[PDB]
């Protein structure tokens, strides 16, 4: 088949600046109408793929003049002027000269202003009790950069096993992230302890915020 | 205006059996090929099936993974296509969506997509817990609410917020994968006014089985 390899893999940027994706194909994709199928595609985070630039630099209908594509024997590039917010996603590229194929992606993540987050701790509620498990959790929302540590406390002891990190996607309109930690124990576990605190450490700050909630 | 929507999707075992459906609109339908794209985590976005025109004699062509076991078929006075899948194995597992073969050259229109998970194991529902306030102090953007859901598969599940009228500062971490079940959360911010004077749900969906769970956040 044809491979499409795309690069760089994640792509950072400000916003208003400028982005440049690359896609390089195993063959030549002049077709011999003398067109080259080669498209790129945008997807944005629970949306499906939309096209952008059909026919190496054709631009599709509402796509603004700020993405232009290009290309040059089995090299390809999209380029975005002036990123804004909207623009996150995962861009793909994809030809259709042979049996169609497509790249494996490259994920535009707007660089904003760091923001520190606010954490939220939730105790379990009763109706999970007869699972046999209890989750508390700790909620860390609207913050920036990515990476965060949330460590657990129970009755001043920390405590590493049980928690479960997972994140959002970037936000579309103010770009920041969220985050929850889930402190998984057996009902009786939970019961034997009376302080549950979550501590955050983020760039956004030296001292932990800290959250807890006794019983 | 132009609209393409896929169904179909769930939970199989390998060796099973699956047929999905897309329904455009918004264009004469007769007058455009049709492509089946299916995405996974292992190959990524990856061609399936094409089916041309009536003047084509309805000329299909398949990728060579699924040639001999998946069918696709059209039928213009309704403006649906199928893709009926067979001797389905672990690699379909993914996303399938539905897309037009554009007059430019290119897919154009791609549909939202049906997830398809082919495993020997079975599926079970989530389970949905509120996560309330925990009784504090108001110090973070005014009070957050959220839905805990646990024990599910396969995936994917939905949330949405007052049937969706409410989705202004929803957020809804991934999924993850752990002891064979999957879980998340979402959470959603409104002001310390708006709450519990006025009412605040969740709507968990998982279409696997097929379930829709509505639940509201009291302050209890
Ligand atoms: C091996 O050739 C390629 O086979 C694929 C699988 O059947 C086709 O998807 C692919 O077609 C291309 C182009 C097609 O656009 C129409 O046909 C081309 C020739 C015209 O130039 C254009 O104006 C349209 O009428 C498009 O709908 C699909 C999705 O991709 C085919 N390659 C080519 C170059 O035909």
């Amino acid at each position: 088949d044809v491979v499409l390899t795309q690069t760089p893999l994640s792509l950072p940027v400000r916003l208003g600046d400028q982005a440049s994706i690359s896609c390089r194909s195993s063959q030549s994709l002049l077709h011999s109408d003398g067109n080259t199928y080669l498209h790129w595609y945008l997807q944005k985070p629970g949306q499906s793929p939309k096209l952008l630039i059909y026919k190496v630099s054709n631009r599709f209908s509402g796509v603004p003049d700020r993405f232009s594509g290009s290309g040059s024997g089995t090299d390809f590039t999209l380029k975005i002027s002036r990123v804004e917010a909207e623009d996150l996603g995962v861009y793909f590229c994809s030809q259709t000269t042979h049996v169609p194929t497509f790249g494996g992606g490259t994920k535009l993540e707007i660089k904003r202003a760091d923001a520190a987050p606010t954490v939220s701790i939730f105790p379990p509620s009763s109706e999970q009790l007869t699972s046999g498990g209890a989750s508390v959790v700790c909620f860390l929302n609207n913050f920036y950069p990515k990476d965060i540590n949330v460590k657990w406390k129970i009755d001043g002891s920390e405590r590493q096993n049980g928690v479960l990190n997972s994140w959002t996607d970037q936000d579309s309109k103010d770009s920041t992230y969220s985050m929850s930690s889930t402190l998984t124990l057996t009902k009786d576990e939970y019961e034997r302890h009376n302080s549950y605190t979550c501590e955050a450490t983020h760039k956004t700050s030296t001292s932990p915020i800290v959250k807890s909630f006794n019983r | 205006e132009v609209k393409v929507e896929e169904s179909g999707g769930g939970l199989v075992q390998p060796g099973g059996s699956m047929k999905l459906s897309c329904v455009a609109s918004g264009f004469t339908f007769s007058n455009y090929w049709m492509e089946w794209v299916r995405q996974s985590p292992e190959k990524g976005l990856e061609w399936v099936a094409e089916i041309r025109l009536k003047s084509n004699n309805y000329a299909t062509h398949y990728a060579e993974s699924v040639k001999g076991r998946f069918t696709i078929s059209r039928d213009d006075s309704k403006s649906s296509v199928y893709l009926q899948m067979n001797n389905l194995r672990a690699e379909d597992t993914g996303i399938y969506y539905c897309t037009r073969g554009g007059a430019v050259g290119a897919m154009d229109y791609w549909g939202q997509g049906t997830s398809v998970t082919v495993s020997s194991a079975t599926t079970t529902a989530p389970s949905v817990y509120p996560l309330v306030p925990g009784c504090s102090d108001t110090s973070g953007s005014s009070v957050t609410l959220g839905c805990l859901v646990k024990g599910y598969f396969p995936e994917p599940v939905t949330v949405k917020w007052n049937y969706g009228a409410l989705s202004s500062g929803v957020r809804t971490v991934s999924s993850v994968l752990q002891s064979g079940f999957y879980s998340l959360s979402s959470l959603v911010t409104v002001p310390s006014s708006t709450w519990p004077s006025q009412t605040v749900i969740c709507n968990v969906a998982h279409p696997a089985s097929k379930v829709d769970l509505i639940k509201e956040p009291s302050g209890p």
